[PDB]
């Protein structure tokens, strides 16, 4: 409804039909499928290390520091045992998972550590080449790629197939050179939509740092879907606009409670799905130009069959 | 509804064994049965009650809502291209099944 | 266009990459009738007109016959990642996911 | 007075009397001189950028973000204007 | 943290381990100390050495520093086991010279 948000919708929907759309789905959607959050995982790690979890809330530094201690103190053996106890489980796909694939994405990049989204590929029908390590990049069965930053235990029942400890983030560029090389290559050529983040994650910030550091202005500005229950602030919004993230807030479009995330997630995504170019046409100003844009190339042809004219008007 | 749900299980459990054809055919079959349901509900909710006279609702409204959820923005022409390349060069015989108008080459020869 | 150029396009490579500043490869591609979305500048990757890339990995003279676009000076190679970050990153991506046949080298060039 | 403390403390005095000791003094000493801690400045930025301080605690992510938002949104002039006024308070 | 990451990724055991002066009111957890020690940071905890309430933001820095400054090699000496080695540590190099003036010996002993 808002003018600032609708213009973003036109770009993504047009790119989705063009086949140049890439979805950057985060771990927020996993909570919709009622999946063990990473917050509870670090709480378990702190509980074992200290015999009892801290009563005070864990800040951002707590999320990234505690797993590093557990790896060094309790060793690699206890690290994987808790991960398998806590993350190795089967959950149904949330409605967002399938409708993420509703707009056929050329590539899909997910920060999820699970197989929630691979089942969405096969259930939908498009076979995305799931990639989680350098070997997976070397073997490209299909042009369309599904990027796993960490990947499951398919690479052997080891601990290196995850990026959770603090040191892994520091050597992420060198430990996974290919998947990071393809990570940025997709962004430079494809539109990127960030869904399922709290606007404060390390991965989104680190990527934002790279594009802000040295990228001139060639790269397109990726979209962000803030699904936080609280409305976005203008001052916060302005900063991310300069950084190159067109934030599409969810609470601004639809006002709901602080718990019905699925209602917020689906409403904005369905708004993306159901809205077409003709949907946004309001008056004769948006009628002539829209019709002319699709018919103008045909003016070169002397005659055009009337029957198949439905092709250029998307039926 | 049971056939649609069952066909969901075939494609879901076909991840391993690299079957390909069974997953591919069931995926095409899943669209076909979904296609039949689309005008099934259209000929019951729509058309009023003309051939029968009483509003039969074989599929629940919740069932209608979900089936469209996954089936929204689905094009069958690219399903074969969406298949893995290994399947593409291995099961090329089934390349024309993906096309919605596959009943064209056979009819043209008959015509 | 040399007869070698014609023989390259028989196997119609998906995304040909060349360290050339001229358009001899580009013109030879159209002589065979094969299009190619040539990418030489850092802004070409974003507005790619297709998926088949003619990768001028160091730029070309399409935007004029000036030293800014072409990489010939020593300073450009030092700032190769500084002036062309995307096309340098994208070229590396093609290397891992494709089989590369190096052709037109003396085995001792600095580019290879 | 405990074990592993005298071992550390004797090495420091060894380096100190070697003339090669180097001290990495942090911001904790500023508290002793009752100097305004920088995190206190961050809260002041929030009260100006947002018009009211947030009731939630400011984490390490909140510490580093707010000056970045404050600098780009309100400009450099507003940013260093606070520094020239607030932090120019000499302390013993 | 930044230099610790610099230490971890591009520094071997050759470099000297920096020493940290803990001044937080709370006692140091055992697991946290081990990780920092593994990284190469020597922790000196103030709460462990001196017990004080959680409002001693001041004078806790001093209590470690004055003890650090008051640390003398002769202070550590307890009995003759720590006497002969300390004396022999500085006089053994003088053995090579045939004779040392007794008035000048104050230099090694720091007067």
């Amino acid at each position: 409804l808002d003018n600032n948000v609708v213009e973003c919708i036109k770009e993504i929907t047009e790119s989705s039909r063009n086949g140049k759309l890439v979805f950057f789905v985060g771990a927020g959607v996993s909570t919709l499928s009622d999946y063990p959050q990473w917050w509870r995982l670090v709480d378990k790690y702190h509980e074992e290390l200290y015999g009892s979890p801290k009563k005070g809330n864990y800040s951002s530094d707590e999320y990234l520091r505690i797993p590093q201690i557990f790896y060094n103190v309790k060793g690699e053996m206890a690290f994987d045992g808790i991960l398998k106890d806590f993350f190795q489980v089967d959950k149904p796909t949330n409605p967002i998972h399938d409708k993420i694939l509703a707009m056929n994405p050329a590539h899909v990049i997910t920060t999820n550590y699970d197989n929630l989204i691979d089942t969405a590929c096969w259930k939908r029908g498009k076979y995305f080449s799931v990639i989680s390590a350098e070997e997976d990049v070397a073997n490209a069965t299909s042009s369309r790629y599904l990027l796993k930053v960490a990947g499951d235990f398919r690479k052997g029942f080891k601990g290196e197939n995850v990026v959770l400890k603090e040191d892994d983030y520091l050597n992420y560029d060198q430990n996974y050179p290919l998947i990071s090389n393809l990570m940025k290559t997709i962004i430079a050529t494809h539109t990127i939509v960030f869904i399922g983040y709290g606007l404060g994650d390390y991965n989104i910030n680190m990527l934002l740092n790279w594009v802000r550091k040295l990228q001139k202005d060639s790269f397109h500005k990726p979209f962000f879907i803030r699904t936080d229950p609280s409305p976005i602030e203008n001052e916060t919004l302005i900063y991310y606009e300069n950084k190159g993230l067109r934030i599409i807030d969810a609470a601004s479009l639809i006002d709901s409670n602080e718990y019905d995330y699925l209602e917020r997630y689906s409403a904005v995504m369905d708004l993306l799905i159901e809205s077409q170019e003709n949907k946004f046409i309001t008056k004769d100003d948006e009628v002539i130009d829209y019709i002319y844009g699709k018919i103008s190339p045909l003016f070169a042809l002397q005659y055009i069959r009337k029957i198949d004219l439905k092709h250029v008007f998307e039926y | 509804e049971e056939s649609y749900d069952l066909y969901s299980n075939i494609i879901l459990n076909s991840i391993d064994e690299s079957n390909g054809c069974v997953y591919y055919l069931s995926q095409i079959n899943r669209y076909r049965i979904y296609q039949s349901i689309t005008q099934a509900v259209t000929q019951f909710n729509g058309l009023g009650l003309l051939t029968f006279g009483r509003h039969y609702k074989p599929f629940t409204d919740e069932f209608l809502a979900r089936i469209e959820r996954e089936m929204t923005n689905f094009n069958i022409d690219d399903l074969f291209n969406g298949m893995p390349f290994e399947f593409q060069k291995k099961y090329k015989i089934l390349e024309f099944l993906s096309d919605n108008q596959f009943l064209y080459d056979d009819t043209v020869k008959l015509f």
